[PDB]
DNA sequence: ATCAATATCCACCTGCAGATTCTACCAAAAGTGTATTTGGAAACTGCTCCATCAAAAGGCATGTTCAGCTGAACCAGCTGAACATGCCTTTTGATGAGCAGTTTCCAAATACACTTTTGGTAGAATCTGCAGGTGGATATTGAT
DNA sequence: ATCAATATCCACCTGCAGATTCTACCAAAAGTGTATTTGGAAACTGCTCAATCAAAAGGCATGTTCAGCTGGTTCAGCTGAACATGCCTTTTGATGGAGCAGTTTCCAAATACACTTTTGGTAGAATCTGCAGGTGGATATTGAT
């Protein structure tokens, strides 16, 4: 058997999941061809911020990554994100 | 690594002609025992079809066999329930029932006399001795106090000594008819498994929460880790298994680990098995066994996407490894069976396997024989 | 028994939440969210008086200061009403002393 | 009735609008999320572990740089006289604000 | 246009998950008083900035002319929404160690006062690469 | 392809605005010593993280339709780059001559710091009620004959 579901990676991000979040921002209609590129997008945003919070997590001799780190990695790149202290 | 697998093959040499060398003086019987533990091997890779299954309520905690005959079992479940079960007798096996909730037996061995009674350790606070029929005969020790609980337990019949672990770090030791001169603490946080020797009397293993394993001599010490040895680990232990013979300790841990100590200088191993048995709050702890008349070990493997496995197939699986080398040769597997086998536990006798599973208990002996007129 | 102490502004959002809309209530998130923003508005003005601070070569940040740190970082009438309250509350607190 | 009711294209997409847009629930699952963030992390380094609010925060994160993405994307595309967005409006509005890769 | 379908709004009902109110008590905030800066008034100076003139002068205002561009009808085809289905993922509740978060304490790390150099820097005295100039070889362009 | 008209690029020269180097010297760096504070290795402990199995809820991979969106074709305008001309806003360059940037003094105001005494902000135990959810009924938006 095959499964390792879909790649055992961002392919769980499903298609509708997708269609769902392209609703939020008013678009109507797709191209079969978003899903895939949108993807690559993400993992890009998500490596970048992940690298910083894991950085600010190796600074304070921790294994566990906290929300303060990644509320930082997220400042620093101008996406500010608030309720979740600080 | 290698050797075996689901494409590669057991069997070595076909030494089966030793045991004529054997009739004839020549060779020694440490070799022929070598061969037939090979054989054992080879007819195990035939153990592959799964013999009888049996569920019942929530969870498998203990595993014990009936020392005497090989068909029958007895299990321990989460809730105080326990079972006994007998094969090719289709009696529609006997039960009985506790709380259910807050009850976990967590040890349990037969006992060498009465063969319808069972020694238990119980999650109420109540190391007690009671009947496959539901009458307590004695209770042994006791808490007397909630939220302060037993773990571990063994006994022993030459010696006519019992043992039991707490939750804390101490460990109690009683007579077959009580008459406590324990009592003692041994440890800093929980025991998950305790041991007796059976070729000797009177050195004793001890295994915590605290990265360390104990082996103590419960007539000459009485100092409060006034003990024989201590060795210590990188994590902590789930258990800790003496020999049949006496002189090879095995020892099991909670992140990825299996350590052979030998009679030979406690202190130092002579051989590290690296297998992933990571441990888990809702998971059942895993317990390394031996084989009683071989130099073998059977584990369940538990995937860890962390470890470093060397080989590329990582399954839900029980791997058979050998006791004095350190490498494997043989990988037990079926699916509608891939739950994780916490328990595992080879027979006195020699020619039967039961696992207990979460929710599921499996008997793993061959079949398909040929047939008579 | 041992235990330790978390500061934060709730208590006073509170207070002039009621003081704004009586019959009204406001959930723990949300709270969250205004405290964070507070944090963060302080972090930028505080800032922002420092460099202007160490751009002048004076060590003493004042009134004047964040006066100007407002001005630059907020926009029009926002600013305005927001400075008109300040000095009031300057002139109310130096008289009363 | 004979045939199955029907609705035009278009119509369901917008009502999908409408209901997305005056709720606020997270749309993409908690697990798969949470897998993606383990073994992105693990290629860094190994056997971290994560808090479950700060996988909530990358969560609220990602979304919300994602719907504005689709807005400029959806701005570009109309742009161009079309109703479809494609991977050149995407590419275009990410190049836009500089955020290249 | 009018009729059924279906989605969605709106009135009404109930118990619980946060919302809200009531203790102790201790880290936090105000008060005295003193030690210590420190920023604004006054007195000066020289750098830089601002209103004028004049001689080009390169650049800007205007006016033609036409070759390429911007849209606007039209249509093939494609490609992606609607919907049904079964199935597969995801959710959610069962009552052990690991790590975030404190508390001690002192060996290492580093601020502060003063003296001794010394490298960095303003300004005078040389250098020189390159902005202008001149002349001639291609390199584009564009009509034929 | 083949031939005229300008635009761009190479070669060779030359003097000067800017670059580089040489003094004098004075505000930082280093040393030494001593006073002060701090970061990190041990002792604890109470919240939180790691992931399985069983039973059930809700959503997704797939496959069938078909409306209308894309995108290429062709064509009627139209309007915006080339380029000529003449005049005129700007460059440069000079000079004056007011005003402000920046120094230097200094002292009356302001504020850090070492205590002492109040006090309200916050953890945690008792109440509570608005809203999530649920039931039911009435209007709105799609869409077909």
């Amino acid at each position: 058997r095959h499964r390792k579901v879909l790649r055992d990676n961002i392919q769980g991000i499903t298609k509708p999941a997708i269609r769902r979040l392209a609703r939020r921002g008013g678009v109507k209609r797709i191209s079969g061809l978003i899903y895939e590129e949108t993807r690559g997008v993400l993992k890009v945003f998500l490596e970048n911020v992940i690298r910083d919070a894991v950085t600010y997590t190796e600074h304070a001799k921790r294994k566990t990554v906290t929300a303060m780190d990644v509320v930082y990695a997220l400042k620093r790149q101008g996406r500010t994100l608030y309720g979740f202290g600080g | 690594v290698g050797l075996a697998g689901p494409q590669i093959l057991p069997p070595c040499r076909s030494i089966v002609r030793t045991l004529h060398q054997h009739k004839l003086g020549r060779a020694s019987w440490p070799s022929v025992q070598q061969g037939l533990q090979q054989s054992f091997l080879h007819t195990l890779d035939s153990y592959r079809i799964l013999q009888k299954a049996a569920p019942f309520d929530r969870r498998a905690t203990s595993l014990a066999w009936h020392p005497t005959h090989p068909s029958t079992v007895a299990v321990g479940s989460k809730g105080g329930d326990i079972m006994l079960w007998n094969f090719g007798i289709k009696d529609k096996p006997t039960f009985i029932k506790g709380i259910g909730a807050g009850g976990s037996i967590t040890g349990l061995k037969f006992n060498p006399l009465n063969t319808n009674q069972f020694y238990a350790s119980s999650m109420e606070g109540t190391t007690r001795l009671q009947d496959f029929k539901g009458n307590i005969l004695r209770v042994f020790a006791s808490s007397d106090t909630i939220n302060i609980w037993f773990c571990s337990l063994d006994v022993s019949a030459s010696s006519r000594m019992v043992v039991t672990g707490d939750n804390v770090g101490n460990v109690i030791l009683l007579n077959m008819d009580g008459k406590e001169l324990w009592n003692l603490r041994m440890h800093k946080k929980k025991v998950t498994h305790v041991a007796l020797n059976p070729c000797c009397d009177w050195f004793l293993a001890t295994a915590s929460v605290d990265q360390t394993v104990k082996i103590w001599d419960l007539r000459q010490v009485r100092g409060k880790a006034s003990f024989l040895y201590s060795l210590p680990h990188r994590h902590p232990v789930n258990a800790a298994c003496f020999s049949p013979d006496g002189a090879r300790l095995l020892t099991t841990d909670q992140k990825s680990e299996i350590r052979v100590y030998s009679a030979s200088q406690w202190d130092c191993p002579l051989g590290l098995i690296p297998h992933p048995h990571r441990h888990f709050q809702h998971l059942t702890p895993i317990k390394a066994a031996w084989h009683p008349r071989y130099n073998l070990i059977v584990v369940g493997r538990y995937p860890d996407p962390n470890f470093k496995s060397c080989t590329p197939y990582e399954l839900r699986t029980i791997d058979v490894f050998d006791g004095n080398s350190g490498k494997m040769m043989c990988q037990l597997y079926d699916p509608e069976s891939s739950g994780i086998s916490s328990l595992n536990e080879f027979n006195p006798m020699g020619d039967t396997l039961a696992s207990a599973m979460g929710y599921h208990i499996l008997i793993w002996s061959q079949e398909e024989a040929r047939t008579r007129k | 028994r041992k235990r330790s102490r978390k500061e934060s502004y709730s208590i006073y959002v509170y207070k002039v939440l009621k003081q704004v809309h009586p019959d009204t209530g406001i959930s723990s998130k949300a709270m969250g969210i205004m405290n964070s923003f507070v944090n963060d508005i302080f972090e930028r003005i505080a800032g922002e008086a420092s460099r202007l601070a160490h751009y002048n070569k004076r060590s003493t940040i004042t009134s004047r200061e964040i006066q100007t740190a407002v001005r630059l970082l907020l926009p029009g009438e926002l600013a305005k009403h927001a400075v008109s309250e300040g000095t009031k509350a300057v002139t109310k607190y130096t008289s009363a002393k | 009735v004979k045939k199955p009711h029907r609705y035009r294209p278009g119509t369901v997409a917008l009502r999908e609008i409408r209901r997305y847009q005056k709720s606020t629930e997270l749309l993409i699952r908690k697990l798969p999320f949470q897998r993606l963030v383990r073994e992105i992390a693990q290629d860094f380094k190994t056997d971290l572990r994560f808090q479950s609010s700060a996988v909530m925060a990358l969560q609220e994160a990602c979304e919300a740089y994602l719907v504005g993405l689709f807005e400029d994307t959806n701005l570009c595309a109309i742009h161009a006289k079309r109703v479809t967005i494609m991977p050149k409006d995407i590419q275009l509005a990410r190049r836009i604000r500089g955020e290249r890769a």
